[PDB]
């Protein structure tokens, strides 16, 4: 069997292995809820990166990792 | 099926947009009463969906649980930051 | 995807195979690239001869030895077969 | 390209084009904070198109592509890095000059995302592989190379 | 404008959406592998968009795309096009 | 020998190059080999100590095309009768040899006139330019 | 689609046609009246260079053919001490 013509649709997208932040469920590119009016992304040991201004929130209440049960750790 | 997974799509972005509106209005004021803060959220996301009060108070009632928005020692009605 | 250096006196070639191939496309590859009939043809492969019929991928070398960087030496032989005297490469000069 | 053609350098050795790719460099805190962002995609890329040394070397010796993989904020800014670092690599850019710390961009590179996209846009060379193995073996080439072929040498 | 000659075998036309901007998504966990007469195409498709279009990751949906087909069993009459 | 900058006598290496390149812009036969010598011929003149003759080659290449080009251009005013045909046909010769020139002295063209100058390439057609058409422009406009 | 690549000290490497244009003095040898040798094997007669040199040129043209996409990553191509400022010069000459 064989394709004589064909016809495809692809979805590209940044080749970087983070996709959201998911403290407020913001894209990185843009600004974190804190941020959107007035940043930094801060990065783990567990290839998790999220915003600077949610991963210094979320260290201040409790140090986990808001997916997983890990200590958070800086880069 | 479709039609339901768009319109629940919907009320996630809304409750998201509602939460990133709070903290905005709460960022710009550093201190605000309900009565006034719900009113401004209101006024602030017109031209997006009109909001029913029942999903600003939930949005409002979880970014305490997120230290985003804290209620002052004077009174739940006040609100502060953190 | 396995890579080796066919070297047949001071004519050496080198050639892209696939380890689920035979010897027989090897074989077809040089005489189609040498001109020459493919039976003469006589792999000396380390100084043993290696079955006509076998994949190369079992003769001894794999895809993770015979990288494209340093591909395996295939010494090379015709029928009048004739005896294997691969000439070296040129002495490098000295030291750094 | 009048100005460029000046090669205007800075007291720390800083090009016309190291400073658009830089984000040390000091943007009046005035009106101008706003509007003048930098490192600037679309600066960089008019400096090059106009004619600049994208091979220019600073004092330290790091050249224009040093500076740029050393950014700090490269997801939240990658638009910016990723369209410098096409625009320097298909300018004209070598990815693989070492400053006088005998470092090449990848190694001076504080940031995994800048190494990814230096490693997309890296073209290898068996001059280039041939130059890093000279100089990493401490092979006296002087006087043994061609005269052009000394400067390759002396940037790897 | 390759080196070699690509046969492709195909009219290849394709279309390359941003991910974040349309409402799609790979939410079934289908691990349907692509057909060996195209995939060629799609090795090339790659190659090109990491030449051209570097830094960008393509995540192919396979169940939006159509093509025609060769019915070399079942009779050839004439010719039909379904979805991959 | 091997590709060590040698002191290179250019008087011999640049008559054998003369020979190599007229009979390429003449499009006549060099041997293959001849071919890739005077591609070693290029490159030991384009590396050559205690000074490149990089330079030297460049204007002394710039001076055979120019002589070539006024060879070809009295000839074609002389056969004044099929001015256009011989034109035409020395065109064809003419653009394949710079296109092979460009080929001989990549060497040049990437390491010395890049690093200003023009490529060999360019500098025969700008000669062709400069010393074939525009002198005999009238001639061939009108024919 | 076989090119022959004579060195200096004899020895004669056979590489693809397309292996071997990736690099521009080649492919400049192979443009004009070098092309005019047919034979399907379209030599070239390298005067210049050691075998050794010519056989470490051979294997970065199929390394680099090979490896040229990069998608995971490419490993690092074994230059010899001894080798090296003199596969400088080579792969200069050569355009590589
Ligand atoms: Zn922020
Ligand atoms: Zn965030
Ligand atoms: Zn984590």
């Amino acid at each position: 069997f064989e394709v004589k013509k064909w016809n495809a649709v692809a979805l590209w997208a940044w080749d970087i292995v983070v996709d959201n932040c998911a403290i407020c469920r913001n894209h990185i590119m843009d600004l974190c809820i804190e941020c959107q009016a007035n940043c930094t992304v801060a990065w783990g040991v567990c290839n998790h990166a999220f915003h600077f201004h949610c991963i210094s929130r979320w260290l201040k209440t409790r140090q986990v990792c808001p997916l997983d049960n890990r200590e958070w750790e800086f880069q | 099926q479709e039609m339901e997974q768009t319109r629940s799509a919907v009320d996630e972005d809304r409750k998201m947009y509602l939460q990133a509106a709070i903290v905005r209005i709460m960022k710009a004021r550093k201190v605000l009463r309900h009565n006034a803060l719900i009113q401004e959220v209101i006024s602030q996301s017109r031209a997006r969906f009109n909001p029913s009060i029942s999903m600003i108070k939930k949005c409002i009632e979880v970014l305490i649980d997120k230290q985003y928005i804290e209620r002052s020692q004077a009174s739940a009605d006040e609100y502060s930051y953190v | 995807d396995v890579f080796l250096m066919i070297r047949r006196h001071k004519t050496t070639i080198f050639t892209d195979a696939k380890e689920s191939s035979t010897v027989f496309e090897l074989k077809r590859i040089v005489e189609g690239i040498l001109k020459r009939p493919p039976d003469e043809q006589r792999l000396y492969k380390d100084d043993q001869l290696l079955d006509d019929g076998k994949t190369l991928g079992e003769c001894g070398f794999t895809s993770q030895t015979a990288r494209p960087q340093a591909p395996a030496t295939v010494g090379l032989a015709f029928r009048a077969f004739e005896a294997l005297c691969i000439e070296p490469f040129s002495s490098p000069p000295e030291l750094p | 390209y009048n100005l460029i053609h000046l090669d205007p350098r800075t007291r720390e050795g800083f090009t016309l084009l190291h400073l658009a790719v830089n984000s040390n460099t000091p943007v009046d805190d005035f009106h101008t904070n706003d509007v003048c962002s930098f490192p600037n995609a679309l600066v960089t890329k008019l400096l090059l198109d106009c004619g600049a040394e994208v091979n220019a070397v600073d004092n330290e010796g790091n050249s224009a592509l040093h500076i740029i993989v050393q950014y700090n904020r490269p997801i939240s800014d990658f638009l910016t890095l990723h369209s410098i670092i096409i625009s320097l690599v298909e300018a004209g850019a070598h990815t693989d000059m070492t400053n006088k710390q005998n470092k090449t961009p990848l190694d001076k590179s504080t940031t995994g995302v800048s190494e990814i996209l230096l490693k997309t846009q890296m073209k290898m060379s068996l001059k280039c592989l041939a130059a890093r193995a000279v100089r990493a073996n401490d092979i006296n080439y002087q006087d043994q190379i061609p005269r052009t072929l000394e400067e390759f040498v002396g940037f790897h | 404008n390759q080196d070699t000659v690509i046969d492709l075998g195909i009219s290849f036309q394709i279309y390359v959406l941003q991910a974040g901007a349309w409402p799609l998504t790979q939410a079934p966990s289908s691990t349907f592998a692509i057909p060996q007469e195209l995939e060629k195409s799609v090795q090339m498709f790659e190659l090109f968009y990491s030449q051209h279009f570097s830094g960008r990751k393509l995540t192919w949906l396979h169940y939006l795309c159509t093509g025609e087909v060769k019915m070399n069993y079942l009779g050839k009459p004439y010719v039909a096009m379904v979805t991959t | 020998t091997s590709l060590k900058p040698r002191v290179v006598d250019f008087d011999e290496t640049w008559n054998k190059l003369l020979t190599t390149i007229k009979a390429v812009v003449m499009l006549e036969y060099v041997e293959r080999a001849t071919w890739n010598d005077r591609f070693s011929d290029i490159y030991a003149l384009c590396v050559a100590y205690p000074e490149p003759l990089g330079e030297r080659l460049y204007t002394e290449t710039k001076i055979f095309l120019e002589n070539h080009v006024r060879h070809l251009h009295k000839r074609v005013l002389e056969s004044e009768e099929q001015v256009l045909v011989m034109y035409h046909r020395y065109w064809e010769e003419y653009s394949k040899g710079a296109d092979y020139m460009d080929c001989l002295y990549r060497y040049l063209n990437t390491q010395f006139i890049k690093k200003p100058l023009m490529e060999i390439g360019e500098l025969a057609l700008d000669m062709w330019r400069k010393l074939m058409v525009e002198p005999l422009q009238a001639i061939l406009i009108r024919m | 689609m076989y090119v022959k690549l004579i060195s200096s000290d004899g020895h004669e490497f056979i590489v693809k046609r397309e292996h071997a244009l990736t690099s521009g003095t080649i492919k400049a040898m192979l443009s004009g009246p070098g092309q005019f040798a047919e034979n399907e094997t379209n030599e070239v007669n390298f005067r210049e260079i050691p075998s050794h040199v010519l056989s470490k040129v051979c294997m970065y043209f199929t390394y680099k053919v090979r490896y040229t996409n990069s998608s995971t990553e490419i490993p690092e191509f074994p230059i010899a001490p001894e080798i090296a400022l003199e596969l400088l010069m080579a792969a200069n000459f050569l355009d590589c």
